[PDB]
Protein backbone atom coordinates (compact mmCIF):
# COMPACT_ATOMS: atom_id res chain seq x y z
CA UNK A 1 0.00 0.00 0.00
CA UNK A 2 1.51 3.32 1.19
CA UNK A 3 3.97 1.86 3.78
CA UNK A 4 7.66 1.91 2.85
CA UNK A 5 8.87 -1.25 4.66
CA UNK A 6 12.24 -1.36 6.45
CA UNK A 7 13.86 -4.54 7.74
CA UNK A 8 15.42 -3.78 11.16
CA UNK A 9 16.55 -6.18 13.94
CA UNK A 10 16.60 -3.28 16.46
CA UNK A 11 12.80 -3.57 16.34
CA UNK A 12 12.10 -6.68 18.49
CA UNK A 13 10.31 -9.76 17.02
CA UNK A 14 6.50 -9.41 17.20
CA UNK A 15 6.37 -5.57 16.96
CA UNK A 16 5.41 -3.20 14.13
CA UNK A 17 6.27 0.52 14.35
CA UNK A 18 4.44 2.73 11.83
CA UNK A 19 5.64 6.38 11.50
CA UNK A 20 4.23 9.20 9.33
CA UNK A 21 6.21 12.18 7.91
CA UNK A 22 5.41 15.37 5.94
CA UNK A 23 1.95 15.98 4.42
CA UNK A 24 -0.44 18.91 5.03
CA UNK A 25 -0.11 18.39 8.84
CA UNK A 26 3.71 18.65 8.42
CA UNK A 27 4.62 15.57 10.55
CA UNK A 28 8.25 15.28 11.76
CA UNK A 29 10.43 12.93 13.81
CA UNK A 30 8.39 11.68 16.87
CA UNK A 31 10.91 12.10 19.79
CA UNK A 32 12.15 15.44 21.16
CA UNK A 33 15.71 15.48 22.56
CA UNK A 34 16.55 17.66 25.58
CA UNK A 35 20.06 18.70 26.65
CA UNK A 36 20.96 20.22 30.06
CA UNK A 37 20.73 24.07 30.28
CA UNK A 38 24.32 24.43 31.61
CA UNK A 39 26.80 24.52 28.64
CA UNK A 40 29.36 22.48 30.65
CA UNK A 41 26.76 19.66 31.10
CA UNK A 42 26.42 18.96 27.34
CA UNK A 43 27.75 15.94 25.37
CA UNK A 44 29.67 12.96 26.75
CA UNK A 45 32.26 14.34 29.21
CA UNK A 46 35.38 12.88 30.83
CA UNK A 47 36.05 14.08 34.41
CA UNK A 48 39.10 13.98 36.73
CA UNK A 49 38.63 11.60 39.71
CA UNK A 50 39.11 11.94 43.47
CA UNK B 1 -16.29 3.16 -60.45
CA UNK B 2 -17.95 2.00 -57.19
CA UNK B 3 -20.42 4.83 -56.27
CA UNK B 4 -21.41 3.37 -52.86
CA UNK B 5 -21.97 5.90 -50.00
CA UNK B 6 -22.94 5.72 -46.33
CA UNK B 7 -23.05 7.90 -43.19
CA UNK B 8 -19.53 6.46 -42.55
CA UNK B 9 -18.14 7.40 -46.02
CA UNK B 10 -19.56 10.94 -45.78
CA UNK B 11 -18.76 11.20 -42.03
CA UNK B 12 -15.73 12.08 -39.86
CA UNK B 13 -12.92 10.01 -38.29
CA UNK B 14 -13.78 9.17 -34.62
CA UNK B 15 -12.26 11.35 -31.86
CA UNK B 16 -10.86 8.26 -30.07
CA UNK B 17 -8.22 8.34 -27.28
CA UNK B 18 -6.83 5.46 -25.11
CA UNK B 19 -8.01 4.91 -21.49
CA UNK B 20 -5.64 4.12 -18.66
CA UNK B 21 -5.21 0.45 -19.53
CA UNK B 22 -3.48 -0.67 -16.30
CA UNK B 23 -1.62 -3.34 -18.30
CA UNK B 24 1.92 -4.03 -19.63
CA UNK B 25 3.51 -2.04 -16.78
CA UNK B 26 5.33 -3.27 -13.66
CA UNK B 27 3.17 -1.18 -11.19
CA UNK B 28 -0.34 0.54 -11.21
CA UNK B 29 -0.82 3.65 -8.92
CA UNK B 30 -3.25 3.14 -5.98
CA UNK B 31 -6.60 4.65 -7.18
CA UNK B 32 -7.01 7.36 -4.49
CA UNK B 33 -10.37 9.21 -4.83
CA UNK B 34 -10.30 12.57 -2.97
CA UNK B 35 -13.20 15.04 -3.29
CA UNK B 36 -12.84 18.83 -2.82
CA UNK B 37 -14.72 18.71 0.52
CA UNK B 38 -12.04 16.24 1.76
CA UNK B 39 -9.17 18.47 0.60
CA UNK B 40 -10.77 21.47 2.40
CA UNK B 41 -11.38 19.40 5.58
CA UNK B 42 -7.74 18.16 5.51
CA UNK B 43 -6.27 21.62 4.74
CA UNK B 44 -8.43 23.45 7.33
CA UNK B 45 -7.64 20.91 10.10
CA UNK B 46 -3.91 21.11 9.20
CA UNK B 47 -4.12 24.92 9.54
CA UNK B 48 -6.07 24.74 12.87
CA UNK B 49 -3.69 22.14 14.35
CA UNK B 50 -0.47 24.08 13.46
Amino acid sequence: GFWNIVEEDYIPPGYLVGVGYGGAFNLGNPVGLRQHANPAMQGLRIIAGN
Amino acid sequence: ANRTVSPSTQGVRPAMRQMYNGRNVATRPIPLIVDTSEIRAIMAAAADAR
